[PDB]
DNA sequence: GGGGCGGGTTTTCCTCGA
């Protein structure tokens, strides 16, 4: 498994949007509750969806499984990831429904050789023989960290006009300021593996074959999450993004890094991760930690630059 | 007591919202989620109030409705409109404020009712034009 | 016998679902009664049911069994615990019905010693001789802690679309965020041991021999539980969670640590077991405090870091 | 991809201003983070928004594309940037509105084929068939260096609100896909005229870039121009998607450089250039082109 | 009673809210509210749909003989023309009706039924019209 | 007027058990001993046909059973209902909710006639299956 | 000068024994 956690800087920010109130574009706001010296607190903050997070993932594998040969499903060609869900879909692609729950797994067969994106982002289908593929990658909110007594995140909103000779034209976006942070997970041993249990059949040994260049495409696609490449309303509010943190960990068991909600988070998951190795009787755990605020690390650990040379280190 | 202040913010927003014709100040106090979003708006009505003040466009008055009323006469592009109440105090903004810093609610209750002044005023001036 | 008390803090939060009306999909909640200084009050907050821990749990240990080698059921392998309940599954792995009451622990050993789910957390047989067995862990629902005057938990809906270039696509997600609360109980005293009366029958042999082995990966079970890997929709709305409180309780007598609805929970709990250490006459009493809050603990306790120590620590 | 970091210094402006209160004009503010060692401060800090700067590339590539013999729509002759949005524009222009979904492509084309801008800038029309065309020039707000604990940026008024600082802001622009559709669909006649233009619509989309970089841009010129200098320019040509760093630390070419290398070693690039101008002596590192002026660097994009 | 009079005044106000929108949403809200931010949010929700169509000429008041006249509200949607008879509330009516709402959330579910009782009768109506032209 | 309003309730009762194939809401307005539990009734059912007329599943019509007589046809899990009659107005529910503040058993009176409507139409829709 | 349009969910299971 690979499991990450990322500090993001955002500056004049709005990526993600919600329902309109009159001339008023609002950006999405939850609830959070923060502990300070007084106790507990609920606070409302701006966050981003991770769906946003995910739609952009898919798109850049597309890309990168078409530049690499790597088979694109005709509906997931174009960037509209309905997948497998609707029967319209398994017309245009060409699949038949499958007939009882002894064909399922074949049905998932040929649903996985002919979109990569079914295969790494899971699919369902509803019917007399409802099928499922939990997604092998998974994101969460972006939600900014809660240090402190003081949440570090501002919103305002911003008044434009559209120039006209003959008036007759007035509007206000919404745009916010934070110190973001995200976590997500990806295992990597499940990719071109089916799930669904039943007996051996023909054309698994494709699968087989593209295993690695499909686990080496999903790797890949990672960068553009990290890199920050995700979100709308980019032609006029791009964003000002800096990475500040980044620790990475690849293990064989199960495990989670902490939250980049406490200055001390990177030198606590190692400690957990060498005692999660030491109890759980595992076979491998590597580290590597990216770090551009001078903040505490601790010894014994992979240093590095940028985030290119973690994806080649992922890759070899 | 805190039924009159609330109720003195909400003839204050309803001023503010006549003379300037913009709704915006109004959204701002009712969408508040924090005393920050609430005073800045206290601040930015009354600052517009000033201004109608310094012009004499805005004026308190009496009027019967058979005792008088206290009222504030607001003149806007030529609209006349009469709010009736008082205006708020210091004591009342801070005292409004400190309920701010228990319940942001109290800051929806003073924009519905501001909102609820100003539609009334709006639909009869409207209606005694087209008569 | 093992007990223990946590809390938790999670923000952003749907892992437990209900029956959905229209395009919106739900969250459980639940009334819960409330003290405060004008009386006592009743409101709704959204709750987490046990069942998701009771299986998670579960499918942790099936994990665990089948590396180090212990026995597991065929149905059991699969993510499916109906375990022996119908007819269906006694065909499926093969276990005769018993015939009367007297051959009932004989069905109980041969059940027993074919799936540790089975022995660990209990089944159930229906019939002409019924066979039962109580789970050998207990667990509750997840309740945000009553404290004050106000409660720290909100809920709130969000709005999602599905794209689509030919439109003939729009739902809705609940969302909430806590602070919540859960206590668990573990007695491994009667790990791999019958619990039906009756007479010896051949088997027993075996699980002595493997019962030090039952009890290890039971201990090891909970890690899972203590870390945060429960429930669904991890895939898009994967949660952020953060340890605050945890206290562990290891006696031979029955003990019930205090709920974690008050701030001082801890040092009630520590007394009321030395208390009840010295009024039952009993031989073994051993507490754990995990303390990232700084709040009061009291004089002689142990303190840990993390989890894992406090799993080492049991194991030993 | 042509994607770009520029640093302005800016003293005794006004080009952007939002709502008056009373008698006083007020200069656009937006709130940032800023850490210094104490902590986090977050500050009020005057800014630039993007669509001004949109609003003067696509004037001045108006100008050029009319000087050349491009085609212009009729209102953006006028710069009056609707485009095709209302019902109202389609019939001043005289266009037939799209009939389903299988006939968007062709509307697409025939506004393709009258209005460069429309092109370039992309466009979007609302609907029973909704049409859309993103813009193949990206901008952002411009927005003072946060180096260090000082902001270097001023405000005060004069009434009038006047202010200095030392600017920064990026700009993204993709020539691959200029004068290419961007819908699915069978071909439709006129795409040959398209691919005859496309050259000259990509020289004409690559000179408008001057008048950003030369300080073409803003309101209120007429009584408070300003006075520009450039200090700190980065620009990157590539194959694949690459951004290079803000310009808020005093290093940042070499880092950007060192990420243009290890990009693309990765993503398996073929063609990757950078050119660079410096005047305020700053590091820079090796292997790279240095210019004198943004003409040169013009000239060389369009080479 | 005044009490009545007030919620018949509040359920015009949603029932011309309900005309004017084609959405019974805000009716939904208010029928199921628990809370007095429920329903004051619904109270300025439809208000605001009310203004838009007032500020339209969309909605309007006028008198209509059903031998006497009675105050009522035309409402023009879609091409479908509705009156709904009797007046719309005034900011005295919002906040006593607010008051009772603080004191029992009952007043908001009669409101509510009121609303929609008014709304399916015209909605009837217009559609039995239609159906004999 | 009174029994003219009881069986435009009666009718509304009835689409809402014919459409909805519960008893229940019918079961509560006949036991109903109060005004609250006779108003929670007249709603659900009006929010139910609310739900039938947006899918097009109730429609008014006239049917010649030599005079067209108005008529409610109702559409449920494939069956075809006709019911015979006007639904209430505005007006009959608020005259009905007056009648049933004076005596609770115009409540038990529009159930019982409205259990008939339905028994009738279902034993008639089974009757022509069974042909 | 007080915006416009397209979307308001699809399967599967409704208790077993003394």
């Amino acid at each position: 498994m690979i499991s990450g956690s990322v500090r993001f800087l955002v500056n004049l920010e709005s990526l993600n949007g919600v329902e309109s109130i009159g001339n008023l574009t609002k950006h999405r706001t939850a609830p959070v509750v923060l502990k300070t010296s007084t106790g507990y607190l609920v606070r409302y903050v701006p966050v981003i969806s991770g769906e946003a997070l995910a739609h952009a993932y898919q798109a850049s594998l597309v890309d990168i499984a078409k530049k690499e040969g790597l088979p694109v499903g005709s509906l997931s060609s174009q960037y509209e990831f309905i997948k497998f869900s609707t029967d319209e879909a398994l017309k245009i692609e060409g699949i038949k429904e499958p007939k009882d729950y002894n064909d399922a797994r074949r049905f998932e067969v040929e649903v996985m050789l002919k979109d990569v994106i079914a295969d790494v982002g899971g699919f369902m289908y509803a019917g007399g023989a409802p099928v499922r593929r939990t997604s092998r990658i998974k994101l969460g909110y972006m939600i900014p960290a809660l240090r402190g007594d003081e949440i570090p995140a501002q919103l305002e909103a911003q008044f434009h006009v559209r120039f006209s000779n003959k008036p007759v034209a007035i509007f206000n976006v919404e745009v916010s300021s934070a110190l973001y942070t995200f976590s997500f997970e990806l295992d990597e041993d499940l990719i071109a593996v089916p799930s669904t249990f039943g007996e051996k059949v023909k054309g698994e040994e494709e699968l087989e074959r593209q295993k690695a260049k499909r686990v080496k495409s999903a790797i890949k696609a990672l960068y553009s999450l990290l890199s920050g490449n995700f979100g709308g309303k980019r032609s006029r509010f791009l964003p000002s993004m800096k990475l500040m943190s980044l620790v990475v960990t690849k293990t064989d068991f199960p495990f989670m890094p902490e939250p980049a909600h406490d200055d001390d988070y990177i030198k606590t998951t190692i400690m957990r991760l060498g005692k999660a190795k030491g109890v759980l009787n595992g076979n491998l755990a590597k580290a590597y930690v990216i770090n551009n605020e001078g903040i505490e690390v601790g010894e014994g650990v992979t240093v590095l630059s940028t985030v290119e040379d973690l994806v080649v280190k992922l890759e070899e | 007591e805190k039924e009159n202040i609330i109720g003195r913010i909400a003839n204050l927003l309803a001023v503010g919202f006549l003379y300037s014709e913009s709704p915006t100040l109004v959204d701002r106090f009712a969408n508040a989620l924090s005393k920050e979003a609430v005073t800045k708006v206290l601040y930015d009505v009354q600052r517009i109030v000033q201004m109608g003040i310094d012009r004499s466009e805005i004026a308190t008055t009496t009027i019967t409705i058979g005792k008088d009323y206290p009222a504030v006469n607001v003149n806007s592009s030529g609209a006349k409109y009469t709010v009736v109440g008082y205006l708020p105090t210091s004591q009342d903004i801070e005292d409004f404020l400190r309920m701010i810093e228990e319940d942001v609610y109290y800051a929806r209750k003073a924009g519905a009712l501001a909102m609820s002044i100003a539609n009334r005023i709006k639909l009869g001036s409207k209606q005694s034009k087209s008569e």
